């Protein structure tokens, strides 16, 4: 359920 | 005009061959467009940013940066040292915690918003969006993207950093946004970039030096870096007058340099973006 920086 | 001692990204997109370190650019830099930020936020308040950037939306108790991912990427689009279109306004979107992380459904909205907000703003030259962030597949959010591009802002997305073929992350898998890879200072695509034939270009990603928080600055890597390379980038070619918020992506992609980079899987574009100016 989560994205995240890259 | 020209920057001398420049960071290396942006001679590079001003460059027909590597190993320069003069950034070559119209002085016109991208003025009347307008750029949405979406990521950890933005410290306006940074001496770079020259009262061009501040932050329209939070989904959180606070609209600062907390984490500086944000902040560095909003300083590679439009720092007046370390930016690509010099001019441009900013507008910070945090839809990520100061830990790095947020929900689906917190990205979702703050896509919508930007299609909405776009039209509360004076940008007579095109919108752009920076996305520098993403996650597991999910119809849903690439849904959102497209819905964003077709709205008429070019939506630019970080490929991801897994080494993998991009079709599996979102919303870099997403046909209709331009999805960005990355590239090291001698034109090696970057151990850790997404590849795959969703991809669009690539910029520079490997040990960009940009703004930070608390006034500062450092260098990090990622599809994050070359993102807002390719961000700035059209915001500059659309007050140029060259192509459309729908048509950039494509645009950037034919006037790229073709054929200069290596570890390029068989199945992958060997595009690197080129502003082309000839002074
Ligand atoms: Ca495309």
């Amino acid at each position: 359920a989560a994205a995240s920086v890259k | 005009a020209a920057q001398t001692n420049a960071p290396w990204g942006l001679a590079r997109i001003s460059s027909t061959s590597p190993g320069t370190s003069t950034y070559y650019y119209d002085e016109s830099a991208g003025q009347g467009s307008c750029v949405y930020v979406i990521d950890t936020g933005i410290e306006a308040s940074h001496p770079e940013f020259e009262g061009r950037a501040q932050m329209v939306k939070t989904y959180y108790y606070s609209s600062r940066d907390g984490n500086g991912h944000g902040t560095h990427c909003a300083g590679t689009v439009g720092s007046r040292t370390y930016g690509v279109a010099k001019k441009t306004q900013l507008f910070g979107v945090k839809v990520l915690d100061d830990n790095g992380s947020g929900q689906y459904s917190t990205i979702i909205a703050g896509m919508d918003f930007v299609a909405s907000d776009k039209n509360n703003r004076n940008c007579p030259k095109g919108v752009v969006a920076s996305l520098s962030l993403g996650g597991g597949y999910s119809s849903s959010v690439n849904s959102a993207a497209a819905r964003l591009q077709s709205s008429g802002v070019m939506v630019a997305v970080a490929a991801g950093n897994n080494n993998a073929d991009a079709r599996n992350y979102s919303p870099a898998s997403e046909p209709s946004v331009c999805t960005v890879g990355a590239s090291d200072r001698y034109d090696r695509r970057s151990s850790f970039s997404n590849y795959g034939s969703v991809l669009d270009i690539f910029g520079p990603g490997t040990d960009i030096l940009s703004t930070w928080i608390g006034g500062s600055t450092r260098s990090i890597s990622g599809t994050s870096m070359a993102t807002p390379h390719v961000a700035g980038l059209a915001a500059y070619l659309m007050t140029l007058g060259k192509t459309t918020a729908a048509s950039a992506c494509r645009y950037i992609a034919d006037t790229a340099n073709k054929g200069d980079l290596s570890n390029i899987p068989f199945g992958t574009v060997n595009l690197l973006a080129y502003n082309n100016y000839q002074a």
